[PDB]
């Protein structure tokens, strides 16, 4: 199954006014191409910004066999 | 949540109708009020943490074992918890003011109010009472300010007390 | 009133925390038998009692 | 409703209503006025609306009203009807309440679905609504034509 | 002066008296300082109502211990981290118990291959889930579960439990796992690290709308009330009174030739509790002509 | 309902074997015990009333509970609240004499959880009477006699939880 | 949960007192307890798979429970009896040194008729368990351990019941 | 089987079985017959194949039969020849099955758990699976045997 | 270690170390220099303690060193003597430490299937551990070695 | 992570030895202070805000990043700052509880100064802070104190530079 290597940091904005726990915004992370379109998404609502990304499992312009 | 003109609007989808002439009224009255409705809403906010803390002032005075101990807001803690209930309320008031209607009141409020108090044992009458107390010095305020109209707020608070309130008869 | 409920059951909310609590809460929540710094604590904590 | 819209915004960050959303409220209110004619004259028209924007739909896509179409029929060309009827109400229900939630809930939810069910086709009820929003402009002013034109185009763009 | 007075008056032994210095400091510490920020929680979306809570109410209710799995974590505090993950996907410790478990995912995780997030991700959809939480429930009540064990709490509102439903009725449970783990509340609470956990009373500020609902749903009971307590309340509140016993839907007997047949309290949960006051009539079926009923025709 | 002795019995019937050593013991442990049951009843059923008064005025009276508007306030609402405790009280002396808590199941915890959160009825407070009630028996009926009716009334407080 | 210190902090509150007179002696026993209750504790923890060993021996084991048909048949289940047994001591343990079952109350009984009751759990089996349970930690911690202990293995037995 | 495990992949997903799961249950259907013989071959020989079994894992195995060891004593060994039983017939009910869901549901899942707090070792279990697994390779053919032997190997891998 | 356990709880509750917790890290120091004693002792009489216990362990299971078992010669019964030296080494780590945290994190986790894969039985070096416990303790003092028993029982155990 | 002991025990068993002269004198110095590293813990804990004020008005106040431009101007960046701050301090302490600065690393050096490269926080003004909170720690706790927590606080500032 084609995978994404994705390298990006989200900082949190509602932190201050949930008084939670602080995290690491910044993760590596192998994310199915799938779920990629709206993980993208939500890490470009949430303001965090992706510094690398990178097709980590599958080859480039595969027409069969993608699972 | 659904305003006045959404209820009003559902109503008349119940029955697949067209907006008749008693539907037009109604929406014209709510437009008409709604100058008044957000004159209201604007004062609320400006004096709301003074009204709820007034009220609490007046509550504890009229009921005073809240303080005491077996009282039900006899820490700080409590006491803070207790107040954040009357904030709520005032602004799910002045939501409900705002919309004309008392849905949104009690999509958000009465629900599962008597569920929840009576799980943490909180007394279901005290706090009718202090709802009561914020309406009170809600209305006065808005009589005293320059409101023409300000019949209507008592009717999100007199929801909530109905509502909240056991049926005694 | 309401056209129907939820359903009311008894909430404990733990009005403040003492060392016993303490020790007790976190291997509950862990799964756990109290190990030897639990252990510690409530005989520290009873010696001092 | 603009009014249910900006209360729950405000509750979903807790607090009061916003400056903003009480100026909102405040325009929308002002504006209800206009807001009463357009509808006022859509549902005095509805008649003549629904049946121009039929006309010009069964002359424009004479195959939706053709043997094999799925409007064909006396009886399916006034159930057609009677959804341009409602779709009708629906955008008066949206005009009294400014905003284009009414429509959503009543009439643009599994719409696609549910036409797909009864073998529509959906660029075919697009069409009619399309009509039935310039016989309605052609009944009002240059503004208010405009005002009803955005719930139209809503429509027509939930269903397609 | 309190603290002088009790320091000059016990005056024992520093074992026995720094105590009381130490808690005379503390409160005149706490007494200075600024009332805290209240937490707030925020509405996930427009469905559900903000929500605020003092900073004193979450200084005694026992505070969750969160986990994060951290790169460097060694393999203990590793060890503890997966199981808590185990046990907050499952209700329980189903490798301690059953030695279930996927060390293909472990490995993945403990190397920081896949973060906190997509393990959930993963191990939610995996077979090991599926039988154990999904293929044993209606949709609904598998949406249900599923909140608590992703999302640390339970349907919020009746079109919250609306568009889960629909988003399960579409892509199933890999599409409703999806759109829990890739939604603006998970990444809020946990973020990309953190394993999910239970924010109950104490933890957060909890709304008066799905009370009982969520009581029910976080005691370890919960995947054995098979009938969904969240849309059918849900729905209930929007409609009026329901055909229902006055005192619960468990006291209406099976309308059955003989046999007293009660809704065991216990046995598969099914308890619809009405507000029903004193002077509410039934509505009762006639088994005779229509017109013949007493309630009309006296 | 069960007792003690029902429960034995049951147990070795649908084992279908005949009453061996286990069983003679737990029947004698229960045989020894049950003078002290006895005299606890005849305690309870002599003081019935007053347990309940001491139990309402350490836990009820003067309290939000009784205040206009609780679910205590009206003298309807009292006396339902009364006869509340009055069945809680018979039972867990039932209980008590029978050694067992089958009763109370098949009686009360069946359905009074239900009818209590259909009712609005506060189980919170309702808990705080029991648990009062727990003392106010202890006093009268002893120390061991106590801790058995305490095991019965945290059996009721927790059935309502 | 509460403890035998926040009861005691909780009573003399609400009375709206200092600990005056009896509150103090009984946490003054409660420390007295406390040392050997610890103790008890780490034995109950450094044996914990033998306790549940013995007991499964003694009570389960080699019966209908066990034989096919049995509630304890399969391996999975037979598995998940066990944990149930490790759970029951766990939080016993944990109610012998709070001083309190309301532990037992809020983690355990909350759900644990509801849960067995759907399941199908035998009721008297699983105490007959928790007695074998009880009986072999005693033996293997001291009369008085165990009588401590069981104070509160038995209200999970009354629980069940 | 191989249709329960189709079907609930295909309820996960929420969608219909395709027909690359629709052929594959249907040649698992068409090919029973020799499932079903395997299955009453193995019933048939079960007191034989159990005795063998037993027989040959005590003679390679004297601690276990040994004192203090976990078969130890008359009712223990009985015991241990029980829980071969027992394995056996899940092997039976997994051949006929075509799958190993039924033996894993059944004596598979916390094996290891319950023989830990029994005391017996899991290595000695699957020694005694495996001397089962021979004495049915002797006593089926070629192709038979080697078919049986894949749950036979199954079970013996996923005790140790 | 009970440093350890405290920071990592303090980490999960987001909090410092409470007053229990500060009080429990105080008389783990004190006992340190107890627990340090006994770990001086361990090591002492860690040569003739491994030698007696491996010793008794081939008197009591002698399937291990004999024909079939994993002790043959003398190059087996190296390697088991060393495997026990390790473990007895891992205890002493266990007990200075104060917290079966060390013998876990060196060896405690996948032992079981370590000992499957080298098929030296686990119950044998657990019995194996236990005589290495009864040893230790009638060389030291009874009262004092119930703290090595608490770690010696906890490994036995965790094996078991 | 690990602390001194840790560290200790790891390092004879990398090589696979029991503890030596060395090992065995350490640990004595770690248990020797101990009792030291627990009252500055308990002390920071008790004055944990009192440290982050101090810190910052010595540090950050009336300076460039209060200005307007700089990343500590606004009040949400304030705040988040501060945030930041006392995390460093309660980590800082867990580390000298420790003896070990693996803790660090473990929780707060993995991505931090990266995190702050990415966001554009003043890398500079961060190790400056962090020394203002080494001499109000060393004030508050004493020299002895003092230095523990100045080797874990440089630690930090280096691992950020
Ligand atoms: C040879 C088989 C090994 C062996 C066996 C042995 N087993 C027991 C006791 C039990 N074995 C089981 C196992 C199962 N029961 C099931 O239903 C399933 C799946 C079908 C399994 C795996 C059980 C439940 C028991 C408990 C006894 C009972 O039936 O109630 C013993 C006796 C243990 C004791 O001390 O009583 C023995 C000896 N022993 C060996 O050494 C061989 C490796
Ligand atoms: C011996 C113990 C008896 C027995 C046990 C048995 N229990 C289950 C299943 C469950 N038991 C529980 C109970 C709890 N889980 C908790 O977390 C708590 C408190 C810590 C309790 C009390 C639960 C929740 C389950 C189901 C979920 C789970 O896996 O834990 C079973 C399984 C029955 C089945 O067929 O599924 C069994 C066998 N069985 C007996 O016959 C003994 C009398
Ligand atoms: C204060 C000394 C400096 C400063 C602070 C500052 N930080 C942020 C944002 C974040 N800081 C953190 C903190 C952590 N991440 C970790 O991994 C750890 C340990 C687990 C910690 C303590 C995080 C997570 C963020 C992102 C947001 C979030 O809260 O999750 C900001 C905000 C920057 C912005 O403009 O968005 C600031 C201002 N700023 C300075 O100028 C000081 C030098
Ligand atoms: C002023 C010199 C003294 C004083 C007076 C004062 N108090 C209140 C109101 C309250 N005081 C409390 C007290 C407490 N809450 C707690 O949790 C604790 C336990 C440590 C205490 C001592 C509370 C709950 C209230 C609110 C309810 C009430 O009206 O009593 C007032 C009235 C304020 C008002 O009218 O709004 C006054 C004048 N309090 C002190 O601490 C000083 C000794
Ligand atoms: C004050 C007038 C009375 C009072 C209050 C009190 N309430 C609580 C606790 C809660 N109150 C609520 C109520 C709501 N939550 C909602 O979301 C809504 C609508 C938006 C309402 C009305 C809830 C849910 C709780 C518990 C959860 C939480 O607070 O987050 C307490 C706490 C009691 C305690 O001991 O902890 C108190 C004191 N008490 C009085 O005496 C007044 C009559
Ligand atoms: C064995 C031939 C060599 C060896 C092994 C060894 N590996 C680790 C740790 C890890 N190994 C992996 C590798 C994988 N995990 C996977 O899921 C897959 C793909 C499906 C692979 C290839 C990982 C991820 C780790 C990290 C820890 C984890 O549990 O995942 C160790 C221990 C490392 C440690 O720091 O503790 C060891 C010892 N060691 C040798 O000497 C052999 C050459
Ligand atoms: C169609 C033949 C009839 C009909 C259907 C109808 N259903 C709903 C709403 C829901 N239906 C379900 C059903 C299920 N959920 C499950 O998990 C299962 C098995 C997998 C079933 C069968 C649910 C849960 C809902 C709720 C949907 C939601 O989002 O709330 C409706 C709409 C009801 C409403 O809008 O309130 C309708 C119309 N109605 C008829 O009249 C037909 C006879
Ligand atoms: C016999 C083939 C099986 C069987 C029977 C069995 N039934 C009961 C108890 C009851 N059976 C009924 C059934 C009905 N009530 C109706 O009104 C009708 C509709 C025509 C039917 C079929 C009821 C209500 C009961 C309750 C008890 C009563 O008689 O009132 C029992 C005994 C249950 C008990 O514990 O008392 C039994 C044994 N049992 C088997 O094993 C057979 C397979
Ligand atoms: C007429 C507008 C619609 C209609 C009616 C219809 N009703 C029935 C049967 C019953 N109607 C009721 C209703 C009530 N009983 C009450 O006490 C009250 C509240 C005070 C109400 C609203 C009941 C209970 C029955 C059942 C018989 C009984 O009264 O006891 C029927 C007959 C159904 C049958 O199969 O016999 C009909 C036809 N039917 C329509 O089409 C209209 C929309
Ligand atoms: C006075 C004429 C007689 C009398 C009075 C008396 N009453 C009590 C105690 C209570 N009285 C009530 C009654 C009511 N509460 C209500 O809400 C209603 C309707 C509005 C009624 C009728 C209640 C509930 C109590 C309990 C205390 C409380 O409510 O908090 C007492 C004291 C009893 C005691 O021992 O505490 C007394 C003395 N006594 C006489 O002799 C007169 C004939
Ligand atoms: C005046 C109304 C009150 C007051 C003033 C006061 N302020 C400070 C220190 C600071 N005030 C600020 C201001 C802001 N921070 C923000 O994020 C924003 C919002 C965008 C603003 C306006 C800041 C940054 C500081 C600290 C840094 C600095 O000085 O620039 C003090 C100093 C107190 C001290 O002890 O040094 C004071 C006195 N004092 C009052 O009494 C009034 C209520």
């Amino acid at each position: 199954m084609r995978m994404f290597r994705i390298t990006a940091c989200v900082p949190s904005q509602t932190r201050i006014r949930t008084q939670r726990e602080l995290q690491n915004t910044y993760f590596t992370k192998l994310v199915p191409y799938d779920n990629w379109f709206r993980e993208q998404q939500r890490i470009m609502k949430m303001g965090g910004k992706i510094v690398k990304v990178e097709l980590a499992t599958g080859r480039p312009g595969t027409n069969a066999g993608l699972a | 949540m659904r305003d006045a003109v959404t209820t009003l609007i559902k109503n008349y989808d119940l029955t697949g109708r067209y907006l008749d002439r008693n539907a037009m009224d109604e929406l014209k009255a709510y437009f008409e009020s709604g100058s008044a409705r957000i004159a209201a809403a604007a004062m609320i906010n400006a004096n709301s943490a003074t009204i709820v803390k007034r009220a609490a002032a007046q509550l504890f005075e009229e009921i005073p074992e809240l303080i005491r101990p077996s009282g039900n807001a006899y820490t700080t803690r409590r006491f803070s918890a207790c107040l954040r209930d009357m904030d709520y309320y005032l602004r799910y008031a002045s939501y409900a003011l705002i919309a004309a209607d008392n849905n949104v009141l009690d999509e958000r409020v009465l629900q599962g109010l008597r569920e929840t108090y009576n799980s943490l044992g909180v007394p279901i009458g005290p706090t009718v009472r202090g709802i009561q107390i914020m309406k009170e010095m809600i209305e006065a305020m808005a009589e005293d300010s320059s409101l023409n109209s300000t019949d209507f707020i008592a009717s999100p608070f007199d929801h909530m007390t109905r509502e909240l309130s056991e049926l005694s008869v | 009133s309401v056209k129907a409920s939820g359903g009311s059951s008894l909430a404990r909310p733990q009005l403040y925390q003492t060392v016993p609590v303490s020790a007790i809460s976190q291997a509950e929540q862990q799964d756990r038998f109290l190990e030897g710094s639990e252990l510690n604590e409530l005989t520290a904590y009873f010696q001092s009692g | 409703s603009i009014v249910t819209k900006s209360i729950v915004n405000a509750d979903a960050e807790a607090r009061y209503l916003s400056p903003g959303e009480l100026d909102r409220i405040k325009a929308f209110v002002t504006g209800g006025a206009a807001r009463l004619r357009i509808a006022e004259t859509l549902t005095g028209s509805r008649e003549t609306i629904v049946k121009q924007a039929g006309d010009r739909l069964f002359q424009k896509r004479p195959d939706i009203v053709s043997p094999g179409g799925n409007a064909y029929g006396e009886e399916m060309t006034a159930t057609c009807l009677r959804d341009m009827d409602y779709y009708l109400r629906l955008v008066t229900y949206g005009v009294v309440s400014g905003d284009v939630t009414p429509i959503e809930e009543i009439g643009l939810v599994g719409v696609r679905e549910m036409y797909r069910s009864l073998g529509t086709p959906i660029e075919a009820v697009a069409q009619s609504v399309r009509e039935m929003k310039e016989v309605a402009s052609g009944l009002m002013s240059s503004d208010d034509a405009a005002e009803a034109s955005a719930y139209f185009d809503f429509v027509i763009g939930k269903m397609s | 002066e309190m603290r002088a007075a009790s320091a000059d008056y016990f005056r024992n032994n520093a074992q026995a008296k720094e105590i009381v210095l130490q808690y005379f400091d503390i409160l005149l510490s706490e007494f200075k300082a600024p009332t805290p920020a209240n937490k707030v929680r925020q509405g996930p979306s427009n469905d559900i109502q903000g929500l605020e809570l003092p900073q004193s109410y979450f200084n005694a209710a026992a505070k969750r211990q969160k986990y994060a799995m951290k790169p460097g974590l060694s393999a203990l505090e590793k060890n503890a981290v997966i199981k808590a993950a185990y046990r907050q996907i499952f209700e329980r410790d189903i490798t301690k118990a059953y030695s279930q478990s996927i060390s293909y995912l472990e490995s993945q995780v403990r190397n920081g291959d896949i973060s906190m997030k997509e393990f959930v991700r993963r191990l939610a959809k995996s077979p090991l889930y599926r039988k154990q939480f999904f293929e044993p429930f209606i949709n609904s009540r598998a949406l249900e579960l599923a909140f608590r064990h992703i999302l640390g709490r339970g349907p919020s509102s009746r079109e919250e439990v609306q568009k889960y439903f629909s988003i399960v009725s579409s892509g199933g449970l890999p599409a409703l796992v999806d759109a829990l783990v890739d939604s603006q509340e998970y990444a809020d609470y946990f973020g990309e690290e953190t394993v999910p956990y239970l924010r109950g009373l104490g933890v957060e500020a909890q709304e008066c709308r799905n009370w009982g609902m969520q009581q029910d749903l976080f005691s370890y009971s919960a995947p054995f009330r098979k009938v969904p307590q969240f849309i059918t309340t849900f729905a209930q509140y929007d409609r009026p009174l329901p055909d229902q016993h006055v005192y619960g839907s468990g006291n209406d007997p099976l309308e059955i030739q003989f046999g007293a047949i009660f809704p065991k309290e216990t046995r598969n949960p099914s308890k619809r509790p009405a507000p029903f006051n004193k002077d509410t009539k039934r509505i009762l079926i006639h088994r005779g002509p229509a017109v013949n009923n007493q309630v009309g025709n006296p | 309902m069960q007792d003690a002795i029902t429960a034995v019995i049951n147990s070795a019937d649908v084992q279908g074997k005949y009453l061996d050593g286990a069983a003679m013991d737990k029947l004698k442990s229960y045989f020894a015990s049950g003078e002290l049951r006895v005299r606890a009843a005849s305690v309870i059923s002599a003081n019935a009333a007053t347990i309940v008064k001491e139990a309402v005025a350490k836990s009820l009276l003067y309290s939000d509970v009784t205040r206009p508007g609780g679910n205590m306030y009206t003298t309807r609402r009292y006396a339902a609240c009364i006869r509340d405790l009055d069945y809680y009280l018979r039972y867990a002396t039932y209980a008590m004499l029978a050694g067992d808590a089958s009763i109370l199941d098949e009686r009360v915890l069946n359905g009074l959880k239900e009818t209590y959160n259909s009712l609005g009825v506060p189980i919170s407070s309702t808990v705080q009477a029991i648990q009062a009630i727990k003392e106010v028996t202890a006093s009268l009926v002893g120390a061991d006699a106590g801790k058995e009716m305490g095991v019965y009334l945290d059996y009721i407080c927790s059935g309502l939880s």
